[PDB]
Parts: C-alpha cells; sequence; structure tokens
C-alpha cells in the first residue's frame, strides 16, 4: 500500500531556504514559508496541505 | 472470515494522557502502526453475562 | 405588636447588616465559582485567562 496524495495538496520540493527562525508570540519558532502564497507559518499546526 | 480464538498479537498501545496544558512534541514518534489511547482505565466492561 | 412577625427571630441590627451582606454576596467579583468548560485542541501561544 502507498497512500495516494489527497486532492488539495500542493507539491513542494524540500529546501533549506523554506525553513527559518522567526518571532511568533515571544518564541523563536521554525517558520515555513509556503512557496506559492509566500505566507509564513511558524506553527506545525495550521499549515497548508 | 472466522472469529479468532487464540490470543491475537496486537500493536503496542501508547497512552497519551492529555491534560489542561501540555507541550506536544513528535521527535521519536513510532512509524509502526500504534494505538493512541487517552485514558488509563479502559478495561471498563467488567460485568460478564453467562 | 411584637408577636405579629417573628422577623425570622433575628434582631433588627442583624437584619440591617444582613441587607448589606446580601449586597456583598452577589457582587460579580466574589462569584469566582465558574460553570462549564470548553474542550478544544489548540496551540496556546500568548495565553490570557479571559
Amino acid at each position: 500500500f502507498v497512500p495516494d496524495v489527497p486532492e488539495g495538496y500542493v507539491a513542494v520540493q524540500y529546501a533549506h531556504r523554506l525553513f527559518s527562525s522567526s518571532l511568533a508570540n515571544k518564541r523563536n519558532r521554525v517558520t515555513y514559508t509556503h512557496p506559492p502564497t509566500g505566507m509564513a507559518y511558524p506553527s506545525p499546526t495550521g499549515r497548508p496541505h | 472470515d472466522d472469529v479468532g480464538i487464540m490470543q491475537q498479537k496486537k500493536p503496542p498501545t501508547v497512552v497519551q494522557s492529555r491534560t489542561d496544558v501540555f507541550n506536544e512534541q513528535f521527535a521519536n514518534e513510532a512509524l509502526h502502526p500504534t494505538t493512541k489511547v487517552i485514558f488509563n482505565g479502559l478495561d471498563v466492561n467488567t460485568e460478564v453475562q453467562p | 405588636e411584637a408577636f405579629r412577625w417573628s422577623r425570622y427571630f433575628l434582631d433588627e441590627l442583624q437584619l440591617r447588616r444582613l441587607s448589606v451582606g446580601l449586597r456583598l454576596i452577589t457582587n460579580p467579583r466574589i462569584a469566582r465559582r465558574f460553570n462549564g468548560v470548553r474542550i478544544m485542541y489548540l496551540t496556546d501561544d500568548d495565553p490570557d485567562p479571559d
């Protein structure tokens, strides 16, 4: 079994440039910036599929 | 199709014990299938019916 | 005349202070027994009790 990727997902090559330190509510969180939207998400929760 | 009788082998049963507040971390999470379970005392069906 | 009402068998000063006590015992600030909780899985960045 190989689970199929769901309809809503966006393919994204891993790169060291995607991940970075950032301020977010008084913590130096490991933010990921989504390459399409450009939006930064410090939390592992709530990131785009 | 038949119901098993001998005691079956089972996945290991990690017991998450979520409280008011906690720091979830996922380093060294197991990759094998695993039973997350939130409560300790889940042997609750005690009263046998002959 | 003294028999027409028991006045709950309390002295007049007791009833007078008692009304003030009733003002004290309903002040919102004292009412720190809280009813009901929401359970919701949720990151706790920037806590505030309210």
